[PDB]
């Protein structure tokens, strides 16, 4: 169940957008907007 | 863009001196008596601390927020 | 994520204004 | 309804009114509805969301803003309210009955369980809605004011 968060440019809060939806920021309208990290394993060699 | 941790030649840490570096120059110290009162004799680990350009300071300008 | 409360978030009452 | 586990599914509580402080159909999704407002100490009633009403008292809930009101009324004793004073907490079986009393000592007319059936459906289609009108550049414009 879920919704696929963005993170707006110039506001710094994250946004739900499902399918079919404008990229849009929930707020002062924005529409540059970037992907929030994974949730996968990230582990490296400190190396 | 962030100082070293480590003389690249030699293996000796470097990375704890870039502030007390700056502060010494900003007190009054000229750059290369501050450099050995750091305790850097060999001339591979001291162009690491005076060629060193500082650009984290430059990319931190850029908030993501606030 | 529906109602994450886990109660709450220290409701405030009326009359305690 | 005699029951105060049915009368939680249409219970409001305070993680879902956030999230609908800008969408529009207010006033005909949570109207039909119960809220666990406060009064103040641990003493709850069961209040009805009549109209939508708005404060010129502009409070921050968490992160979000809202100065808005709601109609509510506990039988006959109805007074403004604003959406900070509400509860997270269900239906208890105390506040259930006192709910009750003070429907039957009103002369409202308990609403038949199949309304809270058919009323209960009307958020979770609602909160599936695709926004693919010209409701996000109001939000925005409401959000910013
Ligand atoms: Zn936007
Ligand atoms: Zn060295």
């Amino acid at each position: 169940q879920q919704p696929m968060i963005y993170i707006c440019g110039e506001c710094h809060t994250e946004n739900e957008i499902k399918s079919r939806d404008p990229i849009r920021c929930r707020e002062c309208g924005y529409r540059i907007m970037y992907k929030k990290r994974t949730k996968r394993l990230v582990v490296f060699d400190a190396r | 863009m962030i100082i070293p941790v480590r003389c690249f030649t030699c293996g000796k840490i470097v990375g704890n001196k870039w502030e007390a570096y700056l502060g010494l120059l900003q007190a009054e110290y000229t750059e290369g008596d501050a450099l050995d009162a750091l305790g850097l004799k060999r001339y591979c680990c001291r162009r690491m601390l005076l060629a060193h350009v500082d650009l984290i300071e430059k990319l931190l300008n850029y908030a993501p927020l606030e | 994520t529906s109602t994450y409360g886990r109660y709450g978030s220290q409701t405030p009452m009326y009359g305690s204004g | 309804v005699s029951l105060p586990e049915e009368l939680n599914r249409v219970r409001l509580s305070r993680h879902k009114l956030e999230r609908w402080c800008h969408m529009p159909f207010f006033a005909k999704t949570v109207t039909g509805c119960f809220v666990r407002i406060g009064i103040g100490k641990p003493v709850y009633r069961v209040a009805e969301i009549t109209g939508v009403v708005e404060t010129a008292k502009v409070y921050q809930l968490g992160g979000t803003r809202t100065n808005k009101g709601l109609q509510l009324r506990h039988g006959n004793d109805q007074r403004v309210f604003r959406l900070e004073f509400v509860s997270n907490q269900e239906f208890t079986e105390s506040e259930f009955m006192k709910w009750k009393e003070a429907m039957f000592s009103a002369g409202m007319q308990l609403p038949t369980l199949d309304e809270i059936n058919k009323k209960e459906l009307s958020i979770k289609e609602a909160l599936n809605y695709k926004f693919n009108d010209q409701d996000i550049e109001e939000i925005v414009k409401e959000k910013e004011r």
